[PDB]
């Protein structure tokens, strides 16, 4: 008779990273509190978060 | 001799005969069904 | 001209004759040197036959070192210095250890990938620092006298090969050691169907896998950029630089991988008549016939 | 939006927990294939290293770089089954090989 098959389900997904993570928690939970003035702005580009 | 024969056979599956490649998960996951019949065809018709 | 942007006009010497030396040693793959592992895989107790991109055996290098001074030239960024990235090359570095203050650092020249070495393409960049090695390619923005300088001792220059103001599309940026303590370094760079690969080793006869990058582009340009230094010349300490550079094809051969994984022996099918016995029959120890 | 190079990982990383004795399709490191997972000490591996091969050119195995973890791939099963029927019955008698 025909072959018995099966659909299965819940794959599995593996990948080496190939970029830096951005690292936004340690740059927010920065001791320095800067005032309403300054306001300091730094540029995240090219990373995973 | 009946050893390799059937070890010959089963290498069949990892060619390509002209196509992208041999598995047809990768080639029903990369393509459009429009454009997926064409490589499909390569390994019916080499299997065969 | 490496770049299609002037950085700087400093001074620029006399276009010397600056022969490109020729190695006397052989490639010899008998015992591993030449040949490298696969990407990501494990062979135990097997014999494959790989059909990859390997060095031809019995064959001679070509030194591409280019040591500067307190001048420079023209005659440096023009061929035979920039050769074809047709298939890939194999890379043979000396570790250059100098014991300036009584400190043991490690500092060699860089390789340069390219196509056009534009902004809107791509540009494959390995620095190596002091213990560090870093890999970025990204859309960097080549000058047309690129150059580096040495970190201890150094020249009365300053390394400039790109300017940029923020970092372009990147695609991959990640760092790598190596053993500082070393006495040569090997490398392997190739294409296949449009991505690369790279490898790198500083201790045995095989390499190791260092990353696979897509691109989609037919890159056909590599060049090896000077290195300016006041620390290696005849008055300084008589370390000199080395970089050998010798093609590569798509070649078949037959690698031996022992109980444990480690790469013992290699034969190229298209050395003599017996290795090509030995890759027909995909043993060491042919057995007695007769071969067509 | 839909450019650049700074992406998410909120997607592949959903579950990121492998089971061992059920059948499921997997997509590590660009080899794409279904198996059955088992967990085995192998102290073979590099740093380098993430796939076990053969001579043939199949996958035997891996390591997941997240929990430091070893596991044997073995292929799922799909047979065949062998009916006798007779003349004027009403069900054939079944019959699983080996
Ligand atoms: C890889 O190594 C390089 C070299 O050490 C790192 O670049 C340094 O980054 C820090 C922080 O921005 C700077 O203070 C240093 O001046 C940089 N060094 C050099 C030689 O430029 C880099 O951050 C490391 N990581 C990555 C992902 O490249
Ligand atoms: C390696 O292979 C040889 C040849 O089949 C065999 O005799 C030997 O027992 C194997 N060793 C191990 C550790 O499997
Ligand atoms: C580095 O090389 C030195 C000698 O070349 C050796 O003694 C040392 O063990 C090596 N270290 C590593 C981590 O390989
Ligand atoms: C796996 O082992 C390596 C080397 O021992 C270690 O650097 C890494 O942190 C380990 N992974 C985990 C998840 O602990």
């Amino acid at each position: 008779l025909s072959g018995f098959t099966v659909k299965p389900v819940a794959t599995v997904y593996r990948r080496i990273p190939n970029l830096p993570d951005c690292d936004i928690d340690n740059w927010l939970n920065n001791v320095s509190v800067p005032s309403p003035l300054n306001w300091e702005r730094r540029i995240f580009s090219n990373c995973n978060f | 001799a009946n050893a390799q024969a059937l070890n010959s056979l089963l290498q069949q599956l990892f060619n390509k005969f002209g196509a992208i490649s041999s598995s047809l998960q990768e080639i029903l996951s990369r393509l459009d069904p429009p454009e997926a019949q064409v490589q499909i065809d390569r390994l019916i018709n080499g299997r065969l | 001209v490496i770049g299609d942007f002037n950085c700087t006009n400093s001074f620029i010497n006399d276009y010397n004759k600056t022969i490109p030396r020729i190695s006397e040693d052989v490639v010899d793959v008998s015992l591993g040197l030449g040949t490298y592992y696969v990407l990501n895989r494990v062979y135990l107790n097997t014999t494959l036959l790989f059909t990859g991109y390997f060095p031809k055996s019995g064959a001679n290098f070509r030194d591409l070192a280019l040591k500067g001074s307190i001048y420079l030239s023209t005659l440096w960024y023009k061929p035979p210095f920039l050769s074809d990235f047709n298939n890939g090359i194999f890379s043979k570095v000396k570790n250059t250890k100098l014991y300036v203050n009584n400190t043991l650092y490690s500092e060699f020249s860089t390789i340069v990938i390219g196509s056009v070495f534009v902004n809107t393409s791509y540009t494959i960049v390995v620095q190596p620092h002091n213990g560090i090695l870093e890999i970025t390619a990204c859309q960097y923005t080549m000058c047309e006298y690129p150059h580096t300088v040495c970190k201890s001792k150094g020249s009365i220059r300053n390394e400039s090969w790109h300017i940029d103001s923020s970092e372009p599309l990147c695609l991959f940026k990640k760092n790598f050691t190596y053993n500082v303590s070393a006495d040569w370094l090997y490398f392997h760079f190739y294409q296949e169907r449009g991505v690369f690969y790279a490898y790198y080793a500083d201790v045995g006869m095989p390499t190791t896998f260092l990353f696979s990058l897509y691109l989609g582009t037919i890159l056909s340009h590599y060049y090896v950029m000077p290195l300016t230094c006041n620390a290696i010349s005849s008055n300084t300490d008589n370390e000199t630089l080395e970089y050998w550079v010798t093609p590569l094809s798509r070649r078949q051969y037959l690698l031996n991988f022992d109980e444990h994984g480690v790469i013992t022996n290699a034969v190229d099918c298209s050395s003599s008549f017996l290795s090509e016995i030995q890759c027909k029959t995909q043993s060491f120890a042919p057995n007695t016939g007769v071969y067509d | 939006i839909n450019s650049g190079t700074t992406c998410s990982n909120d997607l592949l990383y959903s579950n990121t927990e492998i089971s061992t004795g059920v059948c499921v399709n997997y997509d590590l490191y660009g080899i794409t294939g279904q198996g059955i997972f088992k967990e085995v000490s192998a102290a073979y591996y590099n740093n380098w290293q993430n796939l076990l091969y053969d001579s043939n050119g199949n996958i035997i195995g891996f390591k997941d770089f997240l929990t430091n973890k070893t596991y044997t791939i073995l292929p799922c099963y799909s047979g065949r089954v062998s009916a006798a029927f007779y003349q004027n019955s009403s069900s054939p008698a079944l019959l699983y090989r080996n």
